[PDB]
């Protein structure tokens, strides 16, 4: 009992933690799984704004030439 | 007490029929050292009770029930199953002491009986069977190191296995 205090923990403590690194964990898998999903259709088809590659011009010339 | 199954009642008298010479020596020594340093002990068992007075409580074992099975929880989520997980784990535990209970009974079995042991007792050999059969063929004993996703489909082989036998026969 003398060990208990002071220089334990008890078992409410990692039992309400560990389960919020598990939440934590779940979160940083979930979403690192979805960046592999993502990565793999965006750089396939270009949809998004992921792995695109710059073009030529938006705006260059519209101005009335001397041409035929 | 209670949990323990013990003996029904010990026997015993002193008879002292055949012949004097001086009497049992056992029994003669047996009244010597009671007061010898049986007494002494049990005055300084009185005297430590005594002297303690005062005493913690302690509530004693936690409760903790259910919290929903792994069964339970459809689909792999590290939020729900961690729970799940840690119940599975504690019924193991327990599990492993209820066989070593039923494992003692049988070791009162031998020496309360001594001289028929096998020929006698026929409860605490029924009940070992009963025990450890369902303890080998549900709860490991053939699936490793302990896991909770393994067990249950530990559980589904078993009953898949079942079922092909119940409805052929």
């Amino acid at each position: 009992r003398w060990i208990a205090r002071t220089f334990f923990d008890g078992p409410e403590k990692n039992y309400e933690r560990t389960m919020a690194i598990l939440q934590i964990e779940a979160e940083k898998a979930e979403l690192r799984l979805k960046e592999l999903e993502v990565r793999r259709l965006m750089r396939a088809r270009g949809d998004g704004p992921w792995f695109h590659y710059p073009t030529i011009d938006k705006e260059l010339i519209d101005h009335s030439p001397k041409a035929t | 007490x209670x949990x323990x199954x013990x003996x029904x009642x010990x026997x015993x008298x002193x008879x002292x029929x055949x012949x004097x010479x001086x009497x049992x020596x056992x029994x003669x020594x047996x009244x010597x050292x009671x007061x010898x340093x049986x007494x002494x002990x049990x005055x300084x068992x009185x005297x430590x009770x005594x002297x303690x007075x005062x005493x913690x409580x302690x509530x004693x074992x936690x409760x903790x029930x259910x919290x929903x099975x792994x069964x339970x929880c459809q689909e792999k989520d590290v939020l729900c199953m961690f729970e799940a997980e840690m119940q599975w784990r504690r019924d193991y535990k327990v599990d492993q002491e209820i066989v070593n209970i039923i494992q003692e009974r049988l070791k009162a079995c031998q020496q309360r009986e001594g001289e028929s042991h096998r020929q006698n007792c026929a409860k605490e050999l029924e009940q070992f069977t009963q025990v450890v059969k369902a303890y080998q063929d549900r709860y490991x004993x053939x699936x490793x190191x302990x896991x909770x996703x393994x067990x249950x489909x530990x559980x589904x082989x078993x009953x898949x296995x079942x079922x092909x036998x119940x409805x052929x026969x």
